[PDB]
């Protein structure tokens, strides 16, 4: 034994499926709304299917330059309209 | 199609193949609740 | 002189699987 | 104790330095006709048109290849998966020049090899030991047995069979590849997982008996002494090498059993080679690898790629150029 | 009162749970119980998946373009289509699967029974049902009830093909179409000839039966070697050379049927892959050869049309773009699919003369509907990804598609094979267990302890 | 007595799960790395450093998701946060390939965390510490492919993306470019892991088919004891049994075990010194005799030959897309093709 | 007429789930097992009833 | 009360299984609906 | 698609429930 009390003594517990019955639903929801309300792409910076390109653009917007990286994608994003 | 008049069971037959693969799985919860004897 | 070189190797390994199996130290339990 | 009697007793003799066995009456022939048909067309068959075009690849070392380039080089395409034995052709120059050696060999080690498994099975027979080695070799076998006879069948034609040298294998895989995406196909990637696995458990098991090994020996010399050939006793601490890998993991994705241990050691790499012959064994019907060429569509309904496409351009290079005089019709079907 | 207290766990068996149906070597009443309820489930997924497969039928569009398997084996019967294989009703598929699915059921029902509720043996319940596996005479009575059983299947399949409608005839004069067979072949050196045929290219063994009359006699043949065999069986023993042959325990029996179903799956592969008369084109697509030889003709067609001269297009190789001779002399279709030469299909054969395809004829005799066959047939190959994208492996996304010749072949070959493993693993067991040692070398008895040294 | 010896004391306690000082490297370093790459493969995009969509936010599946290497003009920076390139900013830093170098380095010091664990628990317990040995391959592999190898290249570009059908395109790349089946080091690395694969099985099904009987169960697990003295399979009859049916046998148990460590291990070191090569594009490209032949000998061909043209098409036809910030327009007609096809 | 034959076809399926469930734990019930036998038997007549008479009024309909 | 054993492990492991199940199914409906489907 | 989920929602929760009922009246699991 290693001194703490075994899993299958837990996950059989009444005490600790009141807890994550509550919890865990609450931690997928989240992650749920964490996408359904569109803050992961502003968080990450990842493009919505609208927001690959410009409407008649069809050139990648690649990073070209290595110090002025952010200016040059704050630039791609602004060409999105 | 089936013929008109089934059709209300339509998603019945959708399901109806994938049951013998769940005997399988219905042998382990058997099993489970046995102890794995 | 290459496919002598690449034959010559070759033939010296089956020699030397001749050897391995027919000439090993024999096992001897204890 | 008639002839037949005695010839029984000493084919099935426990005490021959190598066991022959009635799996082995047909082994031995077998394997000796493919190997020695083998050395002799690696070393000096004149070159063998694969693809049935007259265009003749030489294989052999002294028609101009080293070790990583030679092969003996599968049977011609014009054969496709008729039965070329020696007779069938009008002389030993035509039999060359349309890759007889090849079908040759390949069916003689087929038949040798599943003889091999069969042999295993015979001798752990006879020692009283039990019996399944042989389904472990079964994994390689299948193997074999996928790329030198399935996927030719699969196919229509042994010139698409693997051939029998180095860089005809990697041919094999890369045309394989361009025809079949066998990276993207869950069954390889199993096969990966299962040499990889394999390699791993391999170095851990390894290492962790050498590491509990109990000392026997001095400084000066080997610690495989400590090792007697036959002794009762086993020669390290199981405990101790538990307690080593419990903790570096947690205590329970360690085996304290030795046997469901070395059970294991078997069935992963086993089953995932398995698995890997069936991938070349089902691909060998044109059942391939998962196809995202194109998948992911923006809002207007451009093309935005993903690692997929970038698999299907280089499959794209390998497929265009393969086999470049073969093809007169625009789709590659077999 | 105690989780030990039945004969269901390993202190009483000596078998883990995952290997739990090992406990049922000698229990014949609840091993009944599994058997039946086994053919239960086949015949429940036969019923169920004819149903799901006519929900999902759309007549008119062709049963390959639309995951088919079972609707493909019906037709292949002769019920529901018409000539080329149309639909003409479904009612019948219908049935099939109504009354499969309903007979489950009673499989069913039967199997739960004697697993949990009958005797747990029938031994002594029945001299009849009850058996020994080591009673070889009550286990060749066995194999005969069951081979009389086959025997009629067979027969069952010649009545459907002679008086009950026939079958469906891909090569029927005219074009494919549902066929009465009146004159079946009898002749025993057809039939077992087909048995001592090659296996390899242009000979193909059985799977080369390229005709309804061949079928249906090599079905009368092996239905009357089947009861006839089966009252042999019964009325006998086995004789001393079999006896001292083999290992006679209900494993054993396992490994040799494993073995057999294993041979028989490699076959069916190699069946549904190459044989376009008891798997039409119609119902399960294109051969892959059959496909091939269709691009070859597709595009002969073409430039035929657009001037060129196709006997004598000399291609980039030397060897005739459309056209060129096989090892034999034989004229066939040119480029990758001089390999597929073999190939035989009702769209092609008219096209055919005596030293092969016949120029004049390919000059002047294609007809409209070859040209549809041959462009269908090379847009239909049996080439496609695992999720279904139809086509090569480079294809973009567009056409669902993977034909059911795929399908069946590559599922029965996985199957084929582990049953192979089956059968190694069953077949060692059994002698290892006959023979005393499957659990292990007795450290007092250790055999290779009195043996001498190798060297 | 003394704030270190203490916290010696508790670091170093048998608790489920062990921390140890190489914990205090390890734990963060190795929850970094799986986590970026969770992140990554879950949320973030290649757009603006590969013009490819990476996450399952855009529509990928398992195969295809990746953290994606940066975009080569960041040539071999070090892409940290608050770097002159992200400037602090997060968002632009996972637009800018940040996360990349987020999870090589802390996988990489994470793997140095895991080795010295391995050392660590070692020492605790007293056992030879050979199965930390065995892990420098494991070491020598990450560091030689997913650090030295794109050092020597343009840029972290070049350096194998954090996902399957990336891992794939590595794969294809090398071929491709680098003919990297051709080379002796890899066919090392490749009879290490194959070979390794063979131990593996063999000496499974060896041992579970040579066991004593020792219990009366048909399934044969329950007949061992972790504190028993006694092997619990028979090394003479194995011996024997390997003997007459290929030649040569394992004797020495600690050998063999020693072996199935050795083979794997030198293998994998073998293909790390030929990755270290190619960082420098110092491939086994050509066999020069062969060449030289057919320039003159336009009637002789090779599987190498093949091969070489099989190469020639992956580079033309994946490089434009594939190498982006090179702008390559190849027009139809210089692409290299087989008739037809 | 439709209806009707909807009707005992959605019997046959009610029916049947029942059987699908009460038959094994009545078999492997401890107490009642002559009650759960009759009613058994009373199952089996009545599906294979239903079964006939959808049968027959599939022909009615269709 | 943390008391173990309250609830039957095999009805837990069958739940929890049956929840992998479901999602890892909806992750598949997803391979052939919205973003991903080729369509 | 509702009647599909539903469907095999009460056909995947029949087996289960024969184990549980029986389990729960100590019957002949
Ligand atoms: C106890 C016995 C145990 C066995 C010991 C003895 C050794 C047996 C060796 C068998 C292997 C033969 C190899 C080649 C078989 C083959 O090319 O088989 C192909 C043939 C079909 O041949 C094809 O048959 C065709 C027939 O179709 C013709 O007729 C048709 C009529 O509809 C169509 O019209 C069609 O268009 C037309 O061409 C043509 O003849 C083709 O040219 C021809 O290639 O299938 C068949 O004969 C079916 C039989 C072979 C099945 C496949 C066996 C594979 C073995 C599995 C290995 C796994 C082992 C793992 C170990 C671990
Ligand atoms: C085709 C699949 C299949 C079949 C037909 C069987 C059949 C059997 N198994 Mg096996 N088994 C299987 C797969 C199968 N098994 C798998 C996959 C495993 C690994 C998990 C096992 C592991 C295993 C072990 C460890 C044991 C068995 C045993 C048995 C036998 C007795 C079971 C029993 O009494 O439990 C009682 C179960 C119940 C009372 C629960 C209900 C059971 C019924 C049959 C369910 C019916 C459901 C169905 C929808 C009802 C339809 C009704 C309608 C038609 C009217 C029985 C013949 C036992 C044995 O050998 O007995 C001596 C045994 O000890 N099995
Ligand atoms: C002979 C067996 C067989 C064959 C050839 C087919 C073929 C087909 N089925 Mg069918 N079906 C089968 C059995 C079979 N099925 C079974 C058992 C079920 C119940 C689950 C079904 C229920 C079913 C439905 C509901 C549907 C199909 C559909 C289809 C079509 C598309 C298949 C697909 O996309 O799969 C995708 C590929 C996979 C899922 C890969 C499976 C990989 C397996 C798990 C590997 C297993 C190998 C081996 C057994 C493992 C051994 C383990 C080892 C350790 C020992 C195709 C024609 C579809 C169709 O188009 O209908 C019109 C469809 O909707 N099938
Ligand atoms: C599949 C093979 C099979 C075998 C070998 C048995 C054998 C037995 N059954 Mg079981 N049983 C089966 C399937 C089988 N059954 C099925 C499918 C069901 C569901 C209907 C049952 C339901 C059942 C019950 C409720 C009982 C038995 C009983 C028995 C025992 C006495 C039977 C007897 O003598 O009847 C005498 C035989 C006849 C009166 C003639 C039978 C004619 C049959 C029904 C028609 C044959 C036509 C054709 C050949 C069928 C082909 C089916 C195929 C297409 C699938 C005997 C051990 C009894 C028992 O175990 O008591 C302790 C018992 O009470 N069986
Ligand atoms: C499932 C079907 C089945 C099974 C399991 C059996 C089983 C048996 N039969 Mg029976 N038999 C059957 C059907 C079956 N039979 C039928 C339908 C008939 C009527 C033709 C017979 C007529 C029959 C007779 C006359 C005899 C048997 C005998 C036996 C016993 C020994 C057989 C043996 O040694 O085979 C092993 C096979 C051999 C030893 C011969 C070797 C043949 C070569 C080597 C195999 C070549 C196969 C080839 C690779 C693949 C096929 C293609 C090929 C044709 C080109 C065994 C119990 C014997 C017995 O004991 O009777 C009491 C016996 O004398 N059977
Ligand atoms: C111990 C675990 C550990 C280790 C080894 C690392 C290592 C790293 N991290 Mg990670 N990280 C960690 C935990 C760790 N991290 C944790 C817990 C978090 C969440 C808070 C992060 C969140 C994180 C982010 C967001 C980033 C990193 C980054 C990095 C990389 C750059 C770090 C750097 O430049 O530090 C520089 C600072 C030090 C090394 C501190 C040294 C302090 C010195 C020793 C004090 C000297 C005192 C002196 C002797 C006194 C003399 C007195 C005299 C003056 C009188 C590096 C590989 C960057 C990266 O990966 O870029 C791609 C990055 O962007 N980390
Ligand atoms: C104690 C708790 C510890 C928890 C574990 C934490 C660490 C482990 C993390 C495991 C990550 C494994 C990959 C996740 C896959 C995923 O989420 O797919 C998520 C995707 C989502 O599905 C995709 O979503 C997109 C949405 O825009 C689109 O719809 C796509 O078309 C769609 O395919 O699901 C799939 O691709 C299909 C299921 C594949 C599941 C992986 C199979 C197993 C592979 C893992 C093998 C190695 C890892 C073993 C670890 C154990
Ligand atoms: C022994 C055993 C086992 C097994 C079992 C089994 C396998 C069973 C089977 C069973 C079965 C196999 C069953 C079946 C049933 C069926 C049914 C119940 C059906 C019904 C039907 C119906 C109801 C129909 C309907 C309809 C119509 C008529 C018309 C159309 C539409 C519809 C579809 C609706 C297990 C594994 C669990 C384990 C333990 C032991
Ligand atoms: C239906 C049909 C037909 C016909 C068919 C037939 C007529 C068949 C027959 C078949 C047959 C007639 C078969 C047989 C087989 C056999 C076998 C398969 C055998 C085996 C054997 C074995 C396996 C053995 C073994 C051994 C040895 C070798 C040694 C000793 C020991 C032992 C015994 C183990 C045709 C094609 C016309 C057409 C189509 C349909
Ligand atoms: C990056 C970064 C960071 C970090 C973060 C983290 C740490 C995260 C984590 C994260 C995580 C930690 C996540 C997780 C995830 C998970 C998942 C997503 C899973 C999934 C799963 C699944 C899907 C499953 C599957 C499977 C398998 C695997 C086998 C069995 C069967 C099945 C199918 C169930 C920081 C803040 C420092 C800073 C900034 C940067
Ligand atoms: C035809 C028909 C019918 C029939 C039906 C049937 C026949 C059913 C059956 C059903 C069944 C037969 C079900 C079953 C199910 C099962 C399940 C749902 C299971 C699951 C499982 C699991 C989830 C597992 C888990 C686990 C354990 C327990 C332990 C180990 C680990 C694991 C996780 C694997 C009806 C009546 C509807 C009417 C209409 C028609
Ligand atoms: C980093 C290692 C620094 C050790 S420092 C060391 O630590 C002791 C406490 O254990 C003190 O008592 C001692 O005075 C101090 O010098
Ligand atoms: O021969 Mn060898 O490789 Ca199987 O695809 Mn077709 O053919 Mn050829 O091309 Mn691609
Ligand atoms: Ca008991
Ligand atoms: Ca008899
Ligand atoms: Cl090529
Ligand atoms: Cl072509
Ligand atoms: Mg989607």
């Amino acid at each position: 034994t290693t001194g703490e009390r075994p899993f299958s003594d837990i996950i059989t517990s009444v005490r600790y499926w009141v807890i994550h019955s509550i919890t865990i639903p609450a931690l997928f929801i989240a992650g749920w709304l964490f996408v359904s309300t569109g803050l992961a792409y502003d968080v990450f910076g990842t493009p919505r299917p609208d927001s690959y390109y410009a409407q008649e653009q069809r050139s990648i917007p690649l990073v070209t330059d290595r110090f002025e990286a952010k200016q040059q994608v704050e630039t791609f994003l602004e060409q999105l309209k | 199609k089936l013929p008109e008049a089934y059709a209300i069971f339509d998603p019945l037959v959708d399901v109806l193949p994938v049951i013998p693969v769940l005997f399988l799985a219905l042998a382990f919860v058997w099993q489970a609740a046995v102890g794995f004897r | 002189m290459e496919t002598i070189t690449y034959v010559f190797i070759f033939a010296c390994i089956i020699a030397l699987f001749f050897f391995a199996i027919f000439f090993r130290e024999p096992p001897r339990i204890t | 104790a008639n002839l037949w009697e005695r010839f029984c007793n000493w084919v099935t003799s426990t005490d021959n330095r190598l066991y022959v066995g009635w799996f082995g009456v047909i082994m031995i022939p077998t394997l000796l006709a493919a190997t020695i048909c083998f050395v002799i067309a690696f070393i000096a068959a004149p070159p063998v048109d694969i693809d049935g075009i007259r265009e003749p690849v030489s294989g052999s070392l002294l028609y101009g290849n080293n070790i990583i380039t030679g092969a003996v080089v599968p049977s011609s395409n014009a054969i496709g998966l008729h039965f070329y034995p020696i007779w069938e052709a009008a002389s030993l120059d035509e039999w060359l020049y349309n890759g007889g050696p090849y079908q040759l060999i390949i069916f003689h080690f087929l038949l040798g090899a599943s003889c091999y498994m069969g042999r295993q099975w015979e001798l752990s027979y006879r020692l009283g030991m039990r019996p399944w080695i042989c389904v472990a070799y079964s994994a390689p076998l299948a193997s074999a047995f996928a790329v030198f006879l399935i996927y030719p069948i699969g196919q229509g034609s042994f010139s698409d069979g693997m051939p029998l040298g180095i860089s005809g294998t990697f041919n094999f895989m890369i045309v394989f590849q361009a025809e079949h995406n066998i990276l993207m196909h869950p069954f390889h990637q199993l096969g990966v997982a299962g040499v990889f696995g394999g390699a791993l458990f391999c170095a851990m098991h390894g290492s962790l008996v050498t590491s509990s090994l109990i000392r026997e020996t001095t400084e000066t010399e080997s610690a495989n002494y400590g090792y007697k050939f036959g002794q009762e006793e086993e020669t390290y601490n199981i405990v101790a090498a538990h307690g080593y890998f419990g903790r570096l993991i947690f205590q329970y994705a360690s085996f304290n059993n030795s046997r469901s241990l070395h059970f294991f050691l078997a069935a992963w790499p086993v089953v995932g080679v398995w698995f890997a012959a069936l991938g070349i064994s089902t691909m060998a019907f044109n059942l391939n690898g998962f196809n995202f060429n194109h998948s992911v569509i923006d809002a207007k309904g451009n093309v935005i790629n993903t690692w997929a496409d970038i698999i299907n351009r280089a499959n794209l290079g390998m497929e265009v150029m393969h086999e470049r005089n073969a093809h007169n019709f625009p789709l590659d079907l077999a | 009162n105690s989780i030990f207290a039945t004969n269901r766990d390993q202190e009483s068996s000596g078998f883990a749970w995952w290997a739990g149906n090992a406990r049922l070597i000698n229990l014949s009443g609840k091993l009944l119980g599994a058997h039946v309820a086994h053919a239960g489930l086949i015949v429940f997924w036969a019923g169920a998946m004819t149903l799901f497969e006519l929900a999902h039928f759309i007549p008119e569009k062709p049963m390959y373009e639309q995951g088919l398997i079972l609707i493909p084996h019906i037709a292949t019967l002769g019920w529901g289509v018409g000539p080329g294989g149309e639909v003409v009703d479904t009612f019948p598929f219908f049935v099939v699967g109504v009354v499969h699915l309903i007979s489950s059921a009673v499989l069913g029902f039967g199997g739960v029974y004697h697993a949990i509720r009958g005797p747990e043996t029938l031994e002594e319940y029945s001299s009849f049902f009850g058996y020994d596996w080591k009673d070889k005479n009550k286990m060749t009575t066995i194999l005969g009830f069951h081979l009389i059983v086959l025997g009629i299947g067979a027969l069952l399949l010649v009545a459907k093909a002679m008086f009950f409608g026939g079958l469906y005839d891909t090569w029927a004069p005219g074009g494919g179409d549902v066929r009465v067979i009146t004159n079946p072949t009898l002749d025993p050196r057809v039939i077992f000839g087909y048995l001592l045929k090659s296996p390899f290219g242009g000979e193909g063994w059985i799977v080369s039966v390229n005709n309804l009359e061949d079928v249906v006699g090599g079905h009368i043949w092996i239905g009357l070697i089947c009861i006839a065999g089966g009252i042999w069986h019964i009325l006998t023993t086995p004789f001393g050379w079999a006896r001292r042959a083999f290992i006679w325990s209900g494993e054993a029996y396992l490994s040799y049927s494993l073995g057999a179903l294993s041979m028989m799956g490699f076959i069916a592969t190699c069946f549904v892959w190459f044989n376009n008369t008891v798997y039409p084109s119609e119902f399960y697509g294109p051969t892959g050869p059959e496909a091939s030889q269709a691009q070859a003709m597709t595009f002969l067609i073409r430039d035929q049309k657009l001037g060129a001269n196709v006997g004598s297009a000399q291609g980039p190789t030397g060897l005739g773009k459309y056209l060129m001779r096989s090892p034999t002399g034989e004229i066939i279709f040119g480029g990758e699919t001089m390999r597929f030469w073999d190939f035989r299909g009702p769209w092609l054969e008219p096209l055919r003369g005596p030293n092969g395809l016949d120029l004049n004829k390919i000059k002047n005799d294609i007809q409209p509907w070859q040209e549809r066959r041959a462009a269908e047939y090379m847009t239909h190959a049996p080439l496609g990804s695992l999720n279904s994208v139809g086509g090569v492996a480079t294809e973009i996304n567009s056409v669902n598609f993977v034909s059911p010749r795929s399908w069946l072949a590559t599922s029965h070959f996985v199957l084929a094979f582990f049953f192979l493993v089956g059968h190694l693993w069953h077949a060692g067991r059994a002698r290892a267990a006959a023979a005393g040692f499957e659990k292990g070398i007795d450290r007092e008895s250790e055999p290779v302890l009195s043996m001498p040294s190798l060297d | 007595r003394g704030w270190f010896d203490i916290l010696d004391d508790w670091l170093k306690r048998d608790r489920f799960v062990f921390v140890g000082w190489s914990g205090i490297l390890l734990f963060p370093c190795a929850y970094l790395a799986l986590g970026g790459w969770l992140t990554g493969t879950t949320f973030v995009t290649s757009w603006y450093t590969h013009g490819l969509a990476s996450s399952y936010l855009e529509g990928c599946n398992f195969l295809t998701v990746a953290v994606s290497t940066p975009a080569n003009s960041m040539g071999h920076s070090l892409l940290l946060l608050w770097g002159p390139e992200a400037q602090g900013d997060f968002t632009r830093w996972c637009q800018l390939g940040g996360l990349w170098t987020f999870i090589a380095l802390h996988g990489a010091f994470g793997l140095i965390g895991f080795m010295l664990r391995q050392f660590e628990i070692a020492r605790l317990v007293g056992v030879r510490p050979y199965n930390a040995i065995a892990f420098s391959a494991p070491i020598a592999v990450f560091v030689s492919v997913f650090l030295i190898y794109p050092l020597g290249q343009s840029s972290w570009f070049f350096a194998p993306s954090f996902g399957v059908a990336a891992i794939f395109r590595f794969l294809l790349f090398f071929q491709g470019f680098h003919n990297w089946t051709l080379n002796p080091f890899h066919m090392m690395g490749v009879a290490g892991v194959l070979g390794g694969a063979l131990l593996c099985a063999i000496h499974g099904a060896t041992v579970e088919n040579t066991l004593f009987q020792d219990g009366e169960g048909a399934s044969t697990f329950r007949a061992f004891n972790p504190t028993q003295a006694e092997e619990t399979y028979s090394m003479v009859t194995a011996n024997r049994f390997w003997s007459q049916i290929f030649g040569i046998a394992f004797s020495n148990k600690r050998w063999l075990h020693f072996f199935m460590l050795f083979v794997p291990v030198t293998g994998l070191w073998m293909s790390a010194i030929g990755v270290v090569g190619l960082a420098l594009n110092l491939r086994s490209y050509d066999f020069i005799s062969q060449e030289i032949r057919a320039a003159e000998d336009p009637e002789f061909e090779t599987f190498y030959t093949k091969n070489l043209l099989l190469n020639e098409g992956i580079r033309a036809w994946m490089a434009p897309q594939d190498q982006p910030h090179e702008n390559f327009v190849f027009p139809e007609e210089v692409l290299p093709r087989g008739n037809a096809l | 007429m439709t209806i009707l034959f909807q009707l005992a076809l959605a019997a046959l399926v009610i029916l049947s789930f029942v059987m699908v469930i009460g038959v094994p734990v009545a078999y492997a019930s401890p107490q009642d097992w002559d009650r759960s036998k009759q009613l058994i038997f009373l199952g089996s007549g009545l599906w294979i009833a239903l079964v006939l008479v959808v049968g027959v009024l599939n022909f009615f309909v269709v | 009360m943390s008391e173990g054993g309250r609830i039957p492990l095999w009805i837990v492991a069958t739940v929890a299984g049956m929840g992998v199940i479901v999602i890892v199914g909806l992750f598949f409906y997803g391979a052939y609906a919205g973003l991903g489907s080729s369509l | 698609v509702i009647a599909q989920l539903t469907m095999i929602a009460m056909i995947g929760i029949a087996g289960p429930m024969i184990i549980f009922l029986l389990a729960v009246r100590r019957g002949n699991l």
